[PDB]
RNA sequence: AAUCCCCCGUGCCCAUAGCGGCGUGGAACCACCCGUUCCCAUUCCGAACACGGAAGUGAAACGCGCCAGCGCCGAUGGUACUGGGCGGGCGACCGCCUGGGAGAGUAGGUCGGUGCGGGGGA
RNA sequence: UCGCCUCCUAAAAGGUAACGGAGGCGCCCAAAGGUCCCCUCAGGCGGGACGGAAAUCCGCCGGAGAGCGCAAGGGUAGAAGGGGGCCUGACUGCGAGGCCUGCAAGCCGAGCAGGGGCGAAAGCCGGGCCUAGUGAACCGGUGGUCCCGUGUGGAAGGGCCA
RNA sequence: GCUGACUGGGGCCUGUAGAGCACUGAUAGGGCUAGGGGGCCCACCAGCCUACCAAACCCUGUCAAACUCCGAAGGGUCCCA
RNA sequence: GCCCGGAUAGCUCAGUCGGUAGAGCAGGGGAUUAAAAUCCCCGUGUCCUUGGUUCGAUUCCGAGUCCGGGCACCA
RNA sequence: CGCGGGGUGGAGCAGCCCGGUAGCUCGUCGGGCUCAUAACCCGAAGGUCGUCGGUUCAAAUCCGGCCCCCGCAACCA
RNA sequence: UUCGGAUUGGGGUCUGCAACCCGACCCCAUGAAGCCGGAAUCGCUAGUAAUCGCGGAUCAGCCAUGCCGCGGUGAAUACG
């Protein structure tokens, strides 16, 4: 789905969603990516849903990188109020100026217009970007 | 006692023979021979430390020393192994008592063994130190045969300041080992 | 394998020393010679010094070493100096070492 | 168990640290500093108790020094 | 198993603690008293 | 050498196929060795006696006269 | 005697002293080395520790150099964060002032420095 | 669920809540204690009869990832870890001065005296690497001792020390 | 009866924000490779191919209240004003 | 804390005028015309432990180990 | 959700408590007796202990997660 | 095991057009299971049962330990 396997501590606690990514960021694997504008916990299904999203719109074709991974587990609790915590219930935390997704292999206009499509599927604004000196070298 | 022939023949003909061969600046960097570990594994006396007792009387006859214990590092399940218990013997022998042994080794022993067409040329260390192992006690000379009760092997360590495996086989191969080429 | 047996034990005994803050009766013994050198730490100082060396002796070196001790007192306690205590280095307090020691007393002293 | 809840505990805290810092003045006996490990080790005139605990050995004043990989020192400087 | 030793006289004693089955003898070890100074010391009752 | 606890190790005579090893320096002197291979029978000093082989040899030999 | 240089101790800074490669040293120090009688040793072994030595060797170890492949150290500039003072946003959060200011990284640095004492040359 | 220990929450002193997130204790050891002396891990690669992923042995590499009786943390091989010899300081009489702290408790503690242990000594030694292994007081038991002893001598019963 | 909050200077203590990946864990893409998933040639040790399993290891790229090679601003305390 | 009763080869156990050890279902062997029962033979069991009593001790004195019932007590 | 018990050869049930050893009935397989089958007799085979993790030298056994099972409970409203 | 000779290695002999599949025999080597057989079950009443050898038919040869016969020695036990 997505989801550690082995993972140290069940549940965690919220935390904030302060600052800028702090990378991620520079656009490492592939040839266009997708920016975020917004911090947001994003979601194994809201990840796999743009995933799907981008194969569907190429061919079974291209190559899709992701690159930003759900490893942080979301509880909730049932209908009930308040006596311990739990349960369940995983996401991604996403703060502005990441790079998630990124494709490679494909024309431009396929990118482009499946990294719009794949934006659609996410509760945040994005931003679509090509490749650059900028991204450097390393 | 410090004559010994083998000995002998390391110092006149061994020596010089591997000089020639190898090229040696230095006395010191042609190769000696210290240590020769001999060690008994038995699990087979575990439970009983009785019939250990025996083969450390056995060892001791070839040898001319006691052997000393070893004792089990960590515990095993699988087969018995209290962290405690004796696990066998083990004997170094050094200068001298070494040579007098080797000896008796490459004269009498290896011969005595059923088959033997010569000791394994894979066996060197990589750093230039050789092992072999023996399966029955009785291919010594100071064994009777009468005096045996059960079987038991060991693990010989040949261990020489000979940087290399190469030089390390001369060395051994000048000092008579027979070796299966 | 890292930082051998002689410098553990080395180390061993010379912090133990250290402890007791006293004035340190340390000595090296080579094959050939001993010598014995009385230090303040904090310092960082030598006080006396005594050698088979600078004092020129031979033979049976035990007998030696006993002498270098005397020779120590004697110098040392023209300072006033009367008690340390005795470094032993890496060395069991045995023969040489033991001997420099019982030469040591007679002058300054409890060892 | 799981669910109701199976956490809870917590124990008392220790009061763990440094209780004299470099240059005031102490007496034979101040304890200068609390602590779990070796984390300062004893210097000139101070001591250590079983419970790793410094002390001061004399009157005086306490100076700190770092020693590298030889770790952290608390000493007093007597003019007791 | 608490532990109780008298010495021989004056039955004033120490205590100690051995809770087990070894140990097990007459358990006896030397110690001073508030008698006159450092006598056998042996377990009892 | 520890003095208690021990084998004499006193020079000796022993035996074999051949003469005497007078080498020896062990326990117990006075000893006879059964065969060895060095004193050159039985491998070293190689005598290949009794050799083997023949069975692909064989096969070939009496088969085409007949 | 100061000064310098080499060695031997022995401190100190606590890797800029480290690893690896290479080279170099035996007169003197030092080591390995010769032996196991004696003191003393080995859960077996004079390996180690110990003694009595002095024929040989700087092979090992140690010391001294030189190499930046690794390791270690590491700016300046710029950011992040932030004491204090103000704004903005439904929110998540964001910006301005003034003062403090990393971490990663880039440039570089580095194959140590040094105190006391001896021994020897100066 | 209720007392105790470890970690996080806890906002780089201490302290800090919640039916916040996770675990442990109610023991143990006459050696797992004191001292003197010695020794140094785990792992990996290579070699070695029965021996296998692992028993024991030999080589090189391995600054600590192992070990430290048990949870976790901190610490730790320049030992607190592993082996051995002597031993019982897992002493008695006290205790300068502090940590902590509403009280009462808890805790560390140099130093002096009596008599000892180990060590050539310097010295260390008033249990255990440390932080949990525990329970005011009142009632009473048992051992000792000097103290009291209802006209007096005893006894009854108390006190005091354990 | 000048010691106070506050403030200046100086020392020491600390492990948060930020950041990092050296530890503990998680983790995307690729490479190289143990064991095998056994396509099988075996059905003798063999035994090669892997667009599947894969430790470690290299390269790129990340995440963590109970991770830290690092680490501010501030905060505590003592001296002198 | 108590007193007492129970502790036996492989199991149940039955057995003290003290000098020797025992029986049924088991186990095994052997017979029994179909497979039980019923017959005939052999098992340190060191009879609940240690020191002590005399020739002798399952069985006698000093401590105990363990188990029960009915009592006790419990700051 | 909540508390309590469970999951082991084909079937039903022990062993878990107290770490090392997996047993009982039935079924199944091979022989026998019978003209034959059943009954009956003599032999045998067969479980990794729901599962994933952890503790230890060692886990069916001790501990945690998850998955099914059975039972209890769900009141003043 | 000087018991017992199954298996296997090598070497040969004879018949036969031909002995790989599938022959019998000789020699050297190899020497397996087997220490009187669970439940069960067969034969035999006298020259029988046990035990020992011999011939023949078929047939080139032969897997014959089979079958049909021949004699040598030679028991036990039947209350009922
Ligand atoms: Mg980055
Ligand atoms: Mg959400
Ligand atoms: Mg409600
Ligand atoms: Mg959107
Ligand atoms: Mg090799
Ligand atoms: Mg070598
Ligand atoms: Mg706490
Ligand atoms: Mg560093
Ligand atoms: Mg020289
Ligand atoms: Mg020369
Ligand atoms: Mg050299
Ligand atoms: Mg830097
Ligand atoms: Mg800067
Ligand atoms: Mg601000
Ligand atoms: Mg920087
Ligand atoms: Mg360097
Ligand atoms: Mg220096
Ligand atoms: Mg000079
Ligand atoms: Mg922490
Ligand atoms: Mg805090
Ligand atoms: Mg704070
Ligand atoms: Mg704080
Ligand atoms: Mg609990
Ligand atoms: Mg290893
Ligand atoms: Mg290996
Ligand atoms: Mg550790
Ligand atoms: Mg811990
Ligand atoms: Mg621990
Ligand atoms: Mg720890
Ligand atoms: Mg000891
Ligand atoms: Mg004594
Ligand atoms: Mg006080
Ligand atoms: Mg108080
Ligand atoms: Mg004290
Ligand atoms: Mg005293
Ligand atoms: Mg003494
Ligand atoms: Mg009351
Ligand atoms: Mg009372
Ligand atoms: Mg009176
Ligand atoms: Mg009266
Ligand atoms: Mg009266
Ligand atoms: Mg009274
Ligand atoms: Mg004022
Ligand atoms: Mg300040
Ligand atoms: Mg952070
Ligand atoms: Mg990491
Ligand atoms: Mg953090
Ligand atoms: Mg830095
Ligand atoms: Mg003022
Ligand atoms: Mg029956
Ligand atoms: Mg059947
Ligand atoms: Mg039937
Ligand atoms: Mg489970
Ligand atoms: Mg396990
Ligand atoms: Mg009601
Ligand atoms: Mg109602
Ligand atoms: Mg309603
Ligand atoms: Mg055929
Ligand atoms: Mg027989
Ligand atoms: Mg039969
Ligand atoms: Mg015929
Ligand atoms: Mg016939």
């Amino acid at each position: 789905m997505l989801m550690p396997r082995r993972m140290k501590y069940r549940k965690q606690q919220r935390g904030r969603l302060k600052g800028a990514t702090k990378g991620g960021d520079y656009v490492a694997f592939g040839d266009y990516g997708l920016v975020a504008l917004e911090p947001a916990w994003i979601t194994a299904q809201q990840i796999e849903a743009a995933r799907v999203a981008m194969v569907r719109h190429f061919r079974r074709g291209g190559k899709i990188f992701i690159r930003i991974f759900p490893d942080k587990p979301y509880t909730k609790k049932p209908l009930e109020v308040r006596m311990g915590k739990g349960k369940g219930n995983y996401v991604a935390v996403v703060k502005p100026g990441r790079v998630m997704f990124e494709v490679a292999g494909v024309t431009e206009e396929q990118a482009m217009e499946a990294l719009r499509i794949a934006g659609h599927k996410l509760p945040i604004k994005t931003k679509i970007v090509r490749r650059d000196a900028y991204d450097e070298a390393q | 006692p410090l004559d010994v022939a083998l000995k002998r023949k390391y110092y006149e003909e061994v020596r010089p023979e591997l000089i020639r061969r190898f090229g040696y600046q230095n006395v010191w960097e042609v190769p000696r021979l210290e240590k020769v570990v001999i060690n008994q594994g038995l699990g087979e006396a575990k439970e009983d430390a009785r019939i250990l007792e025996k083969a450390a009387q056995e060892l001791a006859l070839i040898t001319g020393q006691k052997p000393a214990v070893t004792r089990a590092k960590k515990s095993i399940s699988n087969f018995k192994l209290r962290k405690g218990m004796p696990i066998g013997l083990r004997v170094t022998l050094r200068r001298d008592r070494m040579w007098i042994f080797l000896e008796k080794l490459l004269n009498v022993a290896l011969p005595r063994i059923r088959d033997f067409r010569g000791l394994n040329p894979n066996s060197f260390d990589g750093r230039g130190n050789y092992n072999l192992g023996l399966r029955e006690q009785l291919i010594f000379p100071e064994i009777t045969y009468d005096m045996v009760d059960a079987l038991r092997g060991m693990d010989i360590a040949v261990v020489t300041t000979a940087e290399t495996d190469e030089e390390a086989r001369a060395l051994l191969e000048l000092l008579g080992f027979p070796f299966r080429k | 394998a890292r930082l051998t047996a002689y410098e553990r034990r080395k180390f061993r005994v010379r912090n133990r020393i250290k402890r007791t803050g006293r004035l340190r009766l340390s000595v090296f013994r080579s094959l050939k010679h001993i010598y014995a050198q009385i230090i303040d730490d904090e310092k960082g100082v030598t006080l006396v010094s005594a050698s088979s060396l600078a004092l020129k002796l031979k033979g049976n070196k035990t007998e030696v070493a006993r002498q270098v001790g005397r020779a120590l007192a004697e110098k040392a306690l023209a300072l006033g100096i009367k008690q340390v205590a005795f470094d032993r280095g890496p060395y069991k307090y045995h023969g040489r070492v033991k001997a420099l020691a019982e030469g040591a007393r007679e002058g300054g002293l409890e060892f | 168990a799981l669910a109701s809840t199976r956490n809870g505990r917590d124990s008392q805290a220790k009061r763990l640290g440094v209780k004299r810092y470099e240059g005031q003045v102490v007496r034979a006996g101040n304890i200068l500093v609390r602590q779990r490990g070796t984390r300062f080790k004893p210097g000139k005139n101070v001591g250590m108790g079983r419970d790793f605990t410094l002390f001061a050995l004399v009157d005086g004043v306490v100076e700190f020094q770092d020693r590298g990989r030889l770790g952290r020192y608390v000493h007093v400087r007597p003019l007791a | 198993l608490l532990l109780e030793c008298t010495e021989c006289k004056r039955r004033n004693y120490a205590t100690e603690k051995n809770k087990r089955n070894t140990p097990n003898k007459l358990e006896l070890r030397k110690y001073c008293p508030w008698c006159r100074k450092h006598t056998v010391h042996r377990e009892v009752k | 050498m520890k003095e208690g606890i021990h084998p004499k190790l006193v020079p000796a005579r022993i035996i074999c196929g051949c003469g005497n090893v007078i080498e020896t320096y062990s326990t117990k002197p006075e000893i006879y060795v059964e065969v060895c291979s060095k004193c050159h029978p039985f491998y070293t000093g190689q005598q290949r006696f009794v050799d083997t082989e023949g069975r692909v040899e064989r096969f070939q030999r009496r088969y085409g006269d007949s």
